[PDB]
C-alpha cells in the first residue's frame, strides 16, 4: 500500500501562483516604522519564484480591505491546472496578526481561504506561506524582535517563518532581510533540485550562522536569528524544471 | 476620524 | 565551503537519551480525564527508540516538581558522548502548557533547559521533542480537540506535534494514539534509513488519511487528525545504525 | 463580505 | 483647610446629559443572542434620569461607527453649564470591551473621551457610567454570566456594574434586567435625596437579595447576582432638585 | 418596609480582626526592590485600627506558604461575635497577584477564603481588604506604576486600592505611602463617625491632590496618584465606638 | 534547585 | 492544603 517515496504530483501545465504582499510603510497612527529594504526582498523573491515557474503577483502597501479582496479572488479562481500555491507576506506582525497598510488581519483568515472545503482545486496540493514579519523597534542593518506566532494552518500547508520566538529578525536597508536573502540564494542554487523542506533547512543553517557578535551597531551584539518552518505536508516536494 | 483597526472577510 | 546535503554527525559512541513522560491519570482538582491507552504508546515508543540505539528512560505520572527535577538532571549531565537527545510528552495540555500529574508546566521552560547555553554538550546536536497532548472531555477511540500550541523552541530543535489547531487527536484504549501508532510504525520500517523529517512527513500522511467507520461513534464523524512538526534543524537527520 | 471587527477613534 | 462635608457643585443651569446606548440584537456573525427586555430597561432609565434633570439621549443598536461618532460628539460639546455626565451601556460585553451592533469597542476608549485632557468642561465634575453587560447564552428570566471587567475609569469617574465576576446577571424579557429594575426603583424613591454611592449600595442589597432558589428554570438555581461600583469620586454626590 | 438608611449591625461584642501583611523585602530571585517605609505604614494602620476597636495582627515578610496557612486560620476561626473583618496587604503586586516573600498569591485566593460559603461567621458582615501594592522599579519619595487590577471580591466585600490603572503610587522612605498616610489621617479624625466608603472618598480627594516638589525629582513631575475602591457592600458601614 | 513561584489553597 | 501551580528552576 504505502510508498515512502511518494511525491506531490508536479506535472500540471502551470506551476501555480506566487502572491507577494510587500509592505514598506504604514498608516501614521499605527506608528509602525518603515521597513526599508523590503523592496529588495520583494524583487529577489519575484524572480527566484519566476525561475521556478510561478506566475508572480506583487502588491505594494495594500490596505486591509484591498488585500482581503485581492487574496479572496486568488483563492476563488481555479487552481486545477496548477502544481501548488505560494503566498508571501513582507510586513510587520503581532501574535496571530499581520499588518496591512492601515490595519491588521488575522493570518488564519488569510491562510483559511485556501483550505480544502474553501478551495477545492488546491486540495492535495502544497500550500506554501512565507512570512517575513516582526515587531517594529547607505546600507544599515536593522534588528526586530520576533512577534508573529509561528503556527501551522492545515493539511498540506507549509508555513515558513523568518524568525522564531526569542530570536531577532534582521533587515539591511539595501540588501534586504537576512531570511529572504538566504532563502533566495538557496532557491537560486537548489530550488530546482532539492526537496523544499531540505532547502528550507539549509536556510535555517545559513541564517543561524550569520554572526551577530561583532557589529557596527552596538545595540545588537548577541541577537541571533533562527528561522523555522511548520510543516503539515504529506508528500515530498520538488520544483523540478517543467518540460 | 474613525478607523477600523482590524478587518476580516466573511463567507456570508 | 557549503554543503546542501550536510548531516548531523551521528558518529558518537552513544545515540543519546530518549526521555518519555507518560501521564495516565491526574490530580482530582485538575479535573482531567484519564488517558487510557497511553501505556501502549509508552511501550511502543520505548521499543522503537531502543532499536534506534537510544537509552530509553520512562517515567509515569510524575508530579510537576518531580518531572522538572528529573529533566533538569538530564540537562546537566554530559551528552558530549552522544549524537542527540529525545524527549516525549504523553499527557493533557493547553496553550503553552503541558500537564504533569498535579500542575501545568510551560513547554518553553522544558525545552529551554537544553538550549545551547544551558547545555553546551548538545550544542550543534539535534534536540527532538515529541508531544502527544490534547484537551480531554475492549478498544474505544477517544477524540480530543487540539489544545497545545504547535510552537518551536530553538536552533537545532525539532518539535513534533500529534495534531494542529482546528483538528482532533485520537487515542484507542488498547492500541494507543493514532499519531504514536503511526509514528512507531514508520520508525520500525524506515527509522534507520530515512531522513527524520521526511519520515515525520510520512506520519503526517498516514495519520491524515485515517478515517473512522460511521458506526463506531455518532459523535466522531469528520473529526480528522492532522499532525505537524516545527523544524529548527540546520542539517539532515538520519538514524543509520551505529557500529 | 468585508467586515471591520473593531473600530477606534483618532484625531488627525 | 479640609472639609469632609465637601460636595460636587450641582448648581449649574443644566444637570447634564445622560447617554443611553441600547442594544437588543447583533450582527449575525457575532452569534450574540438577543437581549429581550432591554427596551424595558431603556425606558425605565429614561424617566428616572429625566426626573433627576438629565437630558436623556437614547440610541438603539448603533453600529460601532455611528456610536463612536455620537459619543465623540457629546464629548466635544461644552459641558460648562452642566452638573455632570451620565453614560449607560445596555449590551453584551467581554473583558475590556463592549459590543455595538456589528463590532466591539474597548470601554477605555469610550470613557477616555471624557477625561480631563479631552474634556475640560467636565473636569472636577462627576462622570458616571452605568454598565449592564454580560456574556450571552411570555415573561422569561434569562441568566448570563459576568464577562466584563469591573474596572474604574479615572479621577471623578464613577463606574457602575450590573454584576461582578463569579456572579450571574439576570434579565426578564418583559420587566427588564434585575440590576436596572432595582436601580430605577431606588432612583425614583431616593435619587433626589440620598448620596449616589449610598443609593448604589441599596441596589447592591436589593439585587443580592433576589432569590434564585425556587426557579422554574432549575438550570439557574443558586446563580446569585451581586452588582458593584468602582469609585474614583472625590466628593459627595447628590442629585437634589434644581432651582 | 425597606430601609434606605439600613446599616451593618455593629453591636457584636468584638469589632473583629485586622490582618496586616507587611512586606519590605523579597527573595533575590524575584528581583523586586525593597519597600522602605512600609513599616511606617504598618505601624500607622496598626494604631488607627486598634483605636477603632480591631484586634490587629501584623505579620512581616512571610513566605507564601506561612501566609496562606495563617490567613486560612483566620478564615476558619469563628467571627460569630465580631462586627467585620479587615485585611491589609502591603507589598508588590501585579495584575491579579500580590507577592509574598518568595512567591505570588492570587488576591482572589485570599478573598475567597472569607466568602459566604467558606466563612460563615462573616456572612452579612463587612469584609474589607486594603491593598497598597504596585510594580517595583533621609526621606525620599519613590514612585511606582499602578499594576494591580482593582477588582471586587464578592457580596459584602469592600476592596480598597491605593492606586488605579494609569496612575502612580508613591511611598516615602520615612513617612510611608501617600495612600496609607492619608487613609490613617482620615481614620484618626473621622474613622469613628463617618460612613466608611465616604471616608475612602475623602482619601480619594486627599491623595489625588498630593504633589511632589518637582525640586527633588525631575523623574516624577506630573505622575498623579488616584486611589479607588470597589464596593459590593449592601448596607451602611460605621465604626461608632463600642460599649 | 526547585521553587514554586505561585501558591494556592485547595479543598 | 497548599498547592504549587507553577514551579521554576532556580539559578542559585
Amino acid at each position: 500500500m504505502f510508498d515512502p517515496a511518494e511525491k506531490y504530483k508536479m506535472d500540471h501545465r502551470r506551476r501555480g501562483i506566487a502572491l507577494i504582499f510587500n509592505h514598506e510603510r504604514f498608516f501614521w497612527h499605527l506608528t509602525l516604522p518603515e521597513r526599508r529594504g523590503t523592496c529588495a526582498d520583494r524583487d529577489n523573491l519575484t524572480r527566484r519564484f519566476s525561475d521556478l515557474g510561478f506566475e508572480v503577483k506583487c502588491f505594494n502597501d495594500l490596505k486591509a480591505e484591498e488585500l482581503l479582496l485581492k487574496i479572496h479572488e486568488v483563492s476563488t479562481v481555479s487552481h486545477a491546472d496548477a502544481d501548488c500555491f505560494v503566498c508571501v507576506f513582507l510586513s510587520h506582525g503581532e501574535g496571530n496578526h499581520i499588518y496591512a497598510y492601515d490595519a491588521k488581519i488575522e493570518i488564519q483568515t488569510l491562510t483559511g481561504l485556501f483550505k480544502g472545503d474553501k478551495c477545492h482545486s488546491l486540495v492535495g496540493k502544497p500550500k506554501i506561506f512565507i512570512i517575513q514579519a516582526a515587531r517594529g523597534n547607505t546600507n544599515i542593518t536593522e534588528v526586530d524582535a520576533a512577534s508573529v506566532y509561528t503556527l501551522p494552518a492545515g493539511a498540506d500547508f507549509l508555513m515558513c517563518y523568518s524568525v522564531a520566538e526569542g530570536y531577532y529578525s534582521h533587515r539591511e536597508t539595501v540588501n534586504g532581510s537576512w531570511y529572504i536573502q538566504d532563502l533566495c540564494e538557496m532557491l537560486g542554487k537548489y530550488g530546482s533540485s532539492l526537496e523544499f523542506t531540505e532547502l528550507l533547512t539549509l536556510v535555517n543553517r545559513k541564517v543561524s550562522q550569520r554572526r551577530v557578535d561583532f557589529c557596527k551597531d552596538p545595540s545588537a551584539i548577541g541577537k541571533k536569528q533562527v528561522p523555522c518552518f511548520a510543516s503539515m505536508l504529506t508528500k515530498k516536494l520538488h520544483f523540478f524544471p517543467k518540460s | 476620524r474613525l478607523h477600523c483597526v482590524e478587518w476580516t472577510i466573511l463567507e456570508r
